[PDB]
DNA sequence: CTTTCCAACGAAGGCCTCAAAGCGGTCCAAA
DNA sequence: TTTGGACCGCTTTGAGGCCTTCGTTGGAAACG
């Protein structure tokens, strides 16, 4: 059945293929769907990855008792209350299922959980009718909730939070990626971290640019319009490095990249996010959905 | 204030309670009880507005000394 | 007053209960059989309750206080971040430049909570809590600075100076007698590693290594540099920059952060990661006695 | 907006302390003129409780005097304060 | 020419976690 | 069989991370 063809597919799956080249997001305005309250307390806020196998199911209607239910297993584990919230417009396609979020309020909310997933279609593609494939879950909150409901989750659903985690290459990628979108308001200046790897803690980098330099390299080293390719990146990297070494003889490219941070958003390799622009940030989901998808296979 | 809105209400109030009351004694008790609480609530709106211009020029003394 | 004894509460509770006891052979406010009256074996509420009852038998007063923070703050000098202020352009004495800086202070606009404590080394240390026109000065926002006697420098706690900082340097330099008085870019939290840098106080023959002149260069070369004394303990650097790219200026601006830098800069160069001689503005730290660096081409 | 509670509760306070001097010096005639002025009290009650007010604040009618009293001083120290630093 | 507010954001007080150690219970060595 | 000793248990608690609040010039906007 799709176990077979999943098995080909995977076999299939092999480091040999060229990395595909992306299209650069465009400016593009909140859906109509989307409620801007709703996305402004998104927005703003540090968030925690967690990759997730498909929901077994999992039923949108029944939100109210799944509400009790993690009430019911907190005040087992022990003022708070769960409520459950439905959120439209942010799905990249169709196929996608609809998002939704969990919040715990104290009787003020603390702890907030999401699940979603943008134009992941490969699991939704070798899936059958009974999943549900969000594989996407952002965090909010204190640590123990997080994991009394990742527990929760796991005894009900059947299913793991793994903490996705992203390499220097990917970062590298995204950082690209995000210097390609035009910001109209340049509000936050690109800032690298870097890390030593040294048993003893040691120096960690921070190199910033101005956005208008930033803008200007990425606009020379751009070849292809609309459009991010592996030997763009590598030129950004290869001129950043050049630069540094032509500052301070110190080969930069020995250091490991742990966080990446500009003018729309900002990411760590421990699985954290922040968010300030809209204008790109269903396209951001999209780009990570895919990590998802990549831990998942 | 809300001062400024219930006098004229209690004013009101006084001239229908003198106008339906009758007896003598109790028409001046109740001038007189008028007569005070009018006092009171002018005076009470009178403080009230050099608590504001106090206010103010304690503001103005305090960008002045800045 | 129920201030001073709150105040003198809120210090204890900052005091470790460990060294208590050292606290009060510090202080000495209080006789030595108040003390033995107070077992230090017992509650932390309890102790601190005793210690009320003690202060409050005595006379308690905003002096006596005022020292007990200001030897706090000597036990830890850890807490706070300190900027060195340079004087210049012979004849000194304690009282008259204590009554000299009182009146200046008093004179400032028209009182301030001002102690003195004079430590060895000749290190005076001076507590100082500000107020306005109308209000009692406020002993939840202080400062410290720091003197010392017929010397070019004195250090500052700067946690809320930045509200009138122009007074405290006017002040400290019509009390040491001194005529110029600058404020240096240079600022860290080890307070002893700033008070060495400003006053420069400071097998199996089978295997065959090849390069070997390489290794022996850079470890010299490094070991000139820096030399086998244990390196000052700072903690942070930051360089703004603004140069041509030849690869308008580029404007670059990197943050140095590290438990223990010095060391991994000792470190790179043997771990390959710079250059066997590291660019000037990395190797005169210590040299030219700066943190805060600019530079152009 | 309705009236502060604050101002409601010490208006209260004060109609039931006139009432009860109004009372003190009446001997006879006493139950139906303090029925009718109890009735008095509560339809006042209600207009007040319906009245209508600008969203201004309007602070304790009892301590706005002392207030003022230490505002003034307060001036008073200030304006000495600006005397001395203009005379240094 | 002046005044007040939004912004840029810096900063430090406060919340929250846990790694540390003393006190307490329990098993086992010794009388 | 009884008593002391040392184990592991438990609670207490000290320190670091971190969010949020306070303060805020500096610019923008209204204006005696």
């Amino acid at each position: 059945p799709l176990q077979k063809r999943l098995e080909s597919v995977r076999k299939q799956s092999s480091f040999i293929l060229t990395p595909p080249r992306r299209k650069i997001p465009q400016c593009s305005q909140l859906q109509e769907d989307v409620d801007p309250q709703k996305v402004a307390f998104l927005l703003h806020k540090q968030w925690t990855l967690y990759s997730l196998t498909p929901l077994y199911k999992f039923s949108y209607s029944n939100l109210k008792e799944y509400s009790r239910l993690l009430n019911a297993f907190i005040v087992a584990e022990k003022n708070i209350k769960v409520i459950f919230s439905t959120l439209l417009g942010m799905k990249g396609t169709q196929r996608d299922p609809e998002a939704f979020l969990v919040q715990i309020v104290s009787k003020k909310v603390l702890w907030t959980g999401w699940f979603c997933c943008v134009f992941g279609d490969s699991l939704l593609e070798t899936v059958s009718e009974d999943f549900t494939c969000l594989p996407l879950f952002l965090a909010n909150g204190a640590e123990s909730n997080t994991a009394i409901i990742g527990t929760w989750f796991q005894k009900t659903f059947d299913c793991y939070f793994s903490p996705l985690a992203i390499n220097a290459f990917n970062l590298s990628w995204m950082a690209a990626m995000w210097t390609a979108c035009k910001m109209d308001h340049y509000v936050a200046t690109t800032e690298f971290l870097w890390s030593v790897p040294c048993s003893p803690q040691s120096l960690d980098i921070s190199f910033a640019i101005h956005p208008e330099d930033a803008k200007a390299l990425w606009d020379s080293v751009h070849k292809t319009p609309g459009e991010v390719t592996q030997e763009e990146v590598d030129l950004f990297m290869d001129c950043l490095y050049s630069h540094f070494h032509r500052h301070f003889k110190i080969h930069l490219s020995a250091t490991r990249l742990v966080r990446v941070s500009t003018s729309v958003a900002s990411a760590h390799t421990d699985g954290k996010i922040k968010i300030l622009c809209h204008k790109y940030l269903i396209g951001v989901l999209a780009y990570l959905t895919e990590l998802a998808i990549f831990q998942i296979e | 204030k809300e001062l400024n809105i219930v006098l004229p209400e209690f004013e009101k109030t006084h001239l229908e309670h003198q106008q339906r009351i009758e007896s003598k004694v109790c028409k001046a008790a109740i001038a007189t009880f008028y007569v005070n609480v009018k006092e009171q609530f002018i005076k009470m709106l009178k403080e009230s507005q050099m608590l504001t211009n106090l206010k103010r020029k304690n503001a103005k003394m305090i960008s002045d000394i800045e | 007053d129920e201030t001073v004894a709150e105040f003198i509460k809120r210090t204890i509770l900052k005091i470790p209960m460990n060294e208590l006891t050292t606290i009060l052979k510090a202080w000495d406010f209080l006789s030595e059989n108040q003390l033995q009256t107070v077992n230090f074996r017992q509650r932390k509420e309890s102790v601190v309750q005793h210690l009320i009852h003690l202060c409050e038998e005595k006379r308690a007063s905003i002096s006596d206080a005022a020292l007990l923070d200001i030897i706090y703050m000597q036990f830890h000098q850890h807490q706070k971040v300190w900027e060195v202020f340079q004087m210049s352009k012979d004849l000194f004495d304690m009282k008259q430049f204590k009554n000299s800086f009182k009146k200046i202070l008093q004179r400032a606009l028209k009182n301030v909570t001002v102690s003195f404590r004079e430590t060895e080394e000749n290190a005076v240390w001076i507590r100082i809590a500000w107020g306005t026109q109308y209000t009692k000065p406020n002993q939840y926002k202080p400062t410290y600075v720091v003197y010392y006697s017929q010397t070019p420098y004195a250090f500052t706690s700067s946690s809320m100076l930045r509200r009138n900082t122009p007074l405290l340097g006017q002040a400290l330099t019509i009390a040491s007698k001194h005529h110029q008085i600058v404020k240096m870019d240079l600022r860290s939290r080890y307070l002893d590693s700033l008070k060495a840098i400003v006053f420069k106080q400071y097998m199996d023959s089978r295997i065959i290594h090849e390069n070997i002149v390489e290794k022996e260069r850079v470890q010299r070369i490094t070991q000139e540099t820096f030399g086998d004394y244990p390196q000052p303990q700072l903690e942070f650097a930051q360089y703004k920059l603004e140069t041509k790219f030849k690869s308008e200026p580029l404007r670059c601006l990197i943050k140095f952060s590290s438990p223990h830098l010095l060391e991994a800069l000792k470190s790179l160069a043997p771990a390959g990661i710079a250059d066997a001689p590291l660019s000037p503005l990395l190797t005169c730290i210590p040299n030219k006695r700066m943190n805060y660096f600019k530079i152009r081409d | 907006q309705p009236l502060s509670k604050s101002t409601r509760d010490h208006l209260q306070t004060m109609m039931e302390s006139v009432i009860m001097t109004i009372l003190s010096n009446s001997i006879k005639e006493k139950e139906e003129i303090q029925y009718h002025l109890n009735f008095l009290k509560k339809r006042l009650l209600q207009q007040c409780e319906t009245l209508k007010v600008p969203p201004k604040k309007m602070e304790d009618l009892t301590n706005v005097s002392s207030l003022l009293n230490m505002e003034r001083a307060r001036d008073k120290a200030n304006e000495e304060g600006l005397a001395l630093l203009q005379e240094e």
